[PDB]
DNA sequence: GGTCACGCAACC
DNA sequence: GGTTGCGTGACC
């Protein structure tokens, strides 16, 4: 009949509830214009949100954030070629970090181009398009070796299914 | 009574600020009032650091990334908290980043490999040759797995800024 | 084990 | 009239 005991230990639950509340406004006045009422600093936080920001696509990082995200932890660039031609269609600024000479022999310069001579026929292969693909290539700046992993998406929400092009990311193998 | 509308116009905007969360009305809804908060401060905290630091196809960059990467990016704190999970850590383990993020880091490794990426937390100047981690480690999976998914972190482990002077890994997950 | 909503006693 | 915390219970 000691109950009480195990419900005075409901108490302490309920308690670090409370902890976890009050800490977290505190922790989410710190990442607000001030150094205070709590609901103040819930309005003061809404209001925060609504200045940082059919279907569209919310995200907690833009692509700025991603971009570079990715480029400090793995030192990945993006690149989309185009799936037969040996056209390239978009390489991200991270492609400096990497390698050099970014954006102006990338730019409309084939994929092609930018590897190996050995490694033309082993490309060629990914591209067969007869749904995500994987490898490995040597790039230039003399060469250094590359991994790259993407997907296929083609370039022209339904129920049923959807020129190709491969869109996929080159990282410094390790 | 008086108590009542305290606690209920302090609800509705926690409601609000819920609402304006990054993530899709389907967990939005769902989110428990504690998960809010945290969450948000995440976020907060998330965009302070990449202001600190950073200080048409550029949009459609964000979304190639999270998907061509055949894993997810990871960025954990001395305090092991996932400071950042990516959304597409669902896509293989099975875990929503709405739930991942600032939760025990621990609660997604194995015990085994536990002690291991504790080691690799904990080892320093800004970009150093040292805390270059490439650690293979096994985390949890909820897919159809055995449950603990084996991969392999490839990240950087560089300086956290912007919380208020502690470090942090910020990593990729590479399955295989 | 945990959430949410009560009502209470403080205090500006 | 406000907000800060506390111990309860119902409902999962
Ligand atoms: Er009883
Ligand atoms: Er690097
Ligand atoms: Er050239
Ligand atoms: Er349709
Ligand atoms: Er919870
Ligand atoms: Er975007
Ligand atoms: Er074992």
């Amino acid at each position: 009949d000691k109950e009480r005991l195990a419900r005075e230990n409901h108490s302490e639950i309920e308690r670090r509830r409370r902890n976890k509340m009050t800490a977290y406004i505190t922790e989410l006045s710190d990442m607000v214009p001030t150094c205070p009422d709590k609901l103040t600093i819930l309005r003061m936080a809404v209001s925060h949100m609504k200045s940082l920001r059919g279907s569209y696509k919310p995200s907690f990082l833009t692509d700025q954030e991603l971009k570079h995200l990715i480029l400090e932890a793995a030192d990945g660039f993006l690149f989309i070629v185009s799936c037969e031609t040996g056209r390239v269609v978009y390489v991200s600024d991270s492609v400096t970090p990497v390698l050099n000479q970014p954006q102006s022999e990338w730019f409309g310069s084939t994929l092609y181009d930018q590897v190996h001579p050995d490694d033309v026929d082993k490309l060629r292969e990914q591209l067969s398009t007869s749904s995500r693909r994987s490898f490995i290539c040597r790039m230039r700046c003399h060469f250094v070796v590359v991994h790259c992993t993407g997907y296929i998406k083609a370039w022209p929400d339904d129920d049923p299914e959807a020129k190709f092009c491969l869109v996929a990311i080159g990282r410094l193998q390790v | 009574n008086p108590s009542k509308r305290h606690r209920d116009r302090l609800n509705t905007e926690l409601d609000r600020l819920a609402s304006l969360l990054p993530f899709p009305q389907d967990v939005i809804n769902k989110l428990d009032k504690l998960s809010v908060l945290r969450l948000s401060v995440s976020y907060l905290r998330a965009k302070s650091f990449f202001d600190v630091a950073l200080k048409g196809l550029n949009l459609q960059e964000g979304e190639f990334l999270l998907q061509a990467l055949n894993g997810f990016v990871l960025v954990v704190t001395t305090d092991a908290l996932v400071f950042y999970a990516s959304s597409t850590i669902q896509d293989y383990l099975g875990f929503q980043q709405s739930d991942v993020i600032h939760q025990s880091v621990y609660e997604l490794i194995h015990t085994e490999d536990r002690a291991e990426f504790q080691r690799q937390l904990h080892w320093p100047p800004e970009n150093s040759p040292l805390m270059e981690r490439c650690f293979i480690c096994r985390l949890r999976c909820l897919l159809d797995s055995s449950g603990f998914l084996a991969m392999n972190f490839q990240g950087k482990l560089k300086y956290l800024h912007g919380q208020k002077p502690q470090l942090a890994l910020f990593a990729i997950a590479t399955p295989l």
